[PDB]
């Protein structure tokens, strides 16, 4: 089973820029390499087949080159609709194998997160559970720390982050962090605070509430 | 176009047959390959058949357990899956292949989700996210299995500034996401904001208002 | 005449099978599909015996077929030709039935005797015809392995 080591894991570059994805084989696959573009929640699309040959209907800004073991996908000028993960494939040797893919994320001007904090609903705590939600809205880049504070004491191992993909219009990520704990644990403490840190912020920004 | 069917939730050890119906070409002239994508991982090649020759080839992870076949009369290809494992949980795509005309997996199906679990299907509990010059409100879709769930705002009318977060798996093994929307803090007291949550697996539709 | 039975397989582990009466194709075979690979009756014949070039003639067992090189559009091509079985195999066979067995590495090529620089070739993509490839250093597979049968 021929390994197809793809580099890097992920990348970012501005609209119009030039980026090259590289894919290395565990052994010679000759000229039997293809490149696929997958948008989130959609089937992969063929771009390059047979190392260098461009599939009909693909913009000429997409080209590929190879050297038996080392293969490069290259895109000259990034257009809008290139918010995609890119997979290399070898189809000369069975079983057919894919690279782990490279996610390419369109760069913009840095944007600070607009922070918000939602306390546990009135109806959720009837079933004896409480979810303290903290929204981080439309920020770039994705890198962002969210600290959960309860009576000025740092929480650990009772909150889960979940990040959206880059926005259709403005290429900004948003993040939801969900502090979860019992009615028994919730009714004990008074203050609930969400501390956020980003390259768009001068210092940590805290949003807060009291029961 | 290649249209798949047969997916869904199934017990470990269970059986499931996936179909790949072809439109606009006859499969006889092609191979049909099956490619799966585990949740949040890459593409893995499952198997391929040449309907004409009847030539089959399987990955070692599915050889013996899975059977690929084709009915040229029904212009349709099949993956019969037996002895299913948590590991076989994935979106399954079918794709066509023909060397002589540069059709190198050029067409792919929409994909069909195969979840392998002994967990019972469970409808979500939808809870509102109320705000305490733009303001944020949303709803928390909690304790549902399996994926997927769909959220919409004011029955599809409100679209801009909407963020439905990817579902995270919980210690309980039930999925949970939030959907949020930013709106003017002026409009907050005059407008009603209803999130429409739809969980086809459990047949559950919930409307929840994000009141202040 | 010194002749042995064997199976051919290209460098990428593609076997050779019959696709209709007068064509070979190269695809990956697994398990009992591997049974269907064509057995060649490679006859050792007289010709220009250079350093690594041993002249040979590839026949298909009990089918009365031999691989011949012939022109179509002033362009040499591989084609399976019908043969009288009481006559063949033979020592002094016609130059269209003759291939140079080149051991260039620890790999086997098969260059046409009548058409220099034209080698038995296969495509990268599965289940495509076996043909004569005009280059050695191109986008085609000119190098094969061999598995002897008796």
């Amino acid at each position: 089973d021929i390994q197809m080591t793809q580099s890097p894991s992920s990348l970012s570059a501005s609209v119009g820029d030039r980026v090259t994805i590289t894919c290395r084989a565990s052994q010679d696959v000759s000229w039997g390499v293809a490149w696929y573009q997958q948008k989130p929640g959609k089937a992969p699309k063929l771009l390059i087949y047979s190392t260098a040959s461009l599939y009909s209907g693909v913009p000429s800004r997409f080209s590929g080159s190879g050297s038996g073991t080392d293969f490069t996908l290259t895109i000259s000028s990034l257009q809008p609709e290139d918010f995609a993960t890119y997979y290399c494939q070898q189809y000369s040797n069975f079983p057919i194998t894919f690279g782990q893919g490279t996610k390419v994320e369109i760069k913009r001007t840095v944007a600070a997160p607009s922070v918000f904090i939602f306390p546990p609903s009135d109806e959720q705590l009837k079933s004896g559970t409480a979810s303290v939600v903290c929204l981080l809205n439309n920020f770039y880049p994705r890198e962002a720390k969210v600290q959960w504070k309860v009576d000025n004491a740092l929480q650990s191992g009772n909150s889960q982050e979940s990040v959206t993909e880059q926005d259709s219009k403005d290429s900004t990520y948003s993040l939801s962090s969900t502090l979860t704990l019992s009615k028994a644990d919730y009714e004990k403490h008074k203050v609930y605070a969400c501390e956020v840190t980003h390259q768009g912020l001068s210092s940590p920004v805290t949003k807060s509430f009291n029961r | 176009q290649l249209v798949e069917s047969g997916g869904g939730l199934v017990q470990p050890g269970g059986s499931l047959r996936l179909s790949c119906a072809a439109s606009g070409f006859t499969i006889n002239g092609y191979s049909i390959h099956w490619v799966r994508q585990a949740p949040g991982k890459g593409l893995e090649w499952v198997a391929r058949i040449w309907p004409y020759g009847g030539f089959t080839y399987y990955a070692d992870s599915v050889k013996g357990r899975f059977t690929i076949s084709a009915d040229t009369s029904k212009n349709t290809a099949y993956l019969q899956m037996n002895s299913l494992r948590a590991e076989d949980t994935a979106v399954y795509y079918c794709a066509r292949f023909n060397g002589y005309w540069n059709y190198i997996m050029d067409y792919w199906g929409q994909g069909t989700l195969v979840t392998v679990s002994s967990a019972s299907t469970k409808g979500p509990s939808v809870f509102p996210l109320a705000p305490s010059g733009t303001a944020a409100l949303g709803c928390l879709v909690k304790d549902y299995f399996p994926e997927p769930v769909t959220v919409s705002w004011n029955s599809g009318a409100l679209t801009s500034g909407v963020h439905t977060f990817p579902a995270v798996l919980q210690s309980s093994g039930l999925y949970s996401l939030s959907s949020v929307v930013t709106v003017p803090s002026s409009s907050l007291g005059t407008q009603t904001y209803i999130c429409n949550v739809n969980h086809k697996p459990s047949n559950t539709k919930v409307d929840k208002k994000a009141e202040p | 005449v010194r002749s042995l039975n064997c199976t051919l397989r290209d460098s990428q582990q593609k076997s050779l099978v019959m696709s209709g009466p007068y064509e070979l194709k190269a695809l990956h075979l697994q398990g009992q599909d591997m049974e269907q690979q064509v057995v060649f009756s490679m006859s050792f014949v007289q010709g220009e015996e250079s350093n690594d070039k041993i002249p040979v003639a590839l026949g298909l067992k009990e089918k009365n077929l031999y691989l011949s090189c012939v022109l179509k559009d002033d362009k040499p091509t591989l084609q399976l030709e019908s043969v009288d079985p009481k006559n063949y195999p033979k020592k002094k066979m016609e130059k269209r039935f003759v291939f140079n067995k080149i051991e260039i590495n620890n790999k086997l090529e098969f260059e046409s005797a009548q058409f220099p620089n034209w080698y038995i070739s296969t495509s990268q993509a599965e289940n495509m015809p076996v043909f004569l490839g005009g280059t050695k250093g191109g986008q085609d597979i000119t190098d094969f392995t061999m598995q002897f049968v008796s």
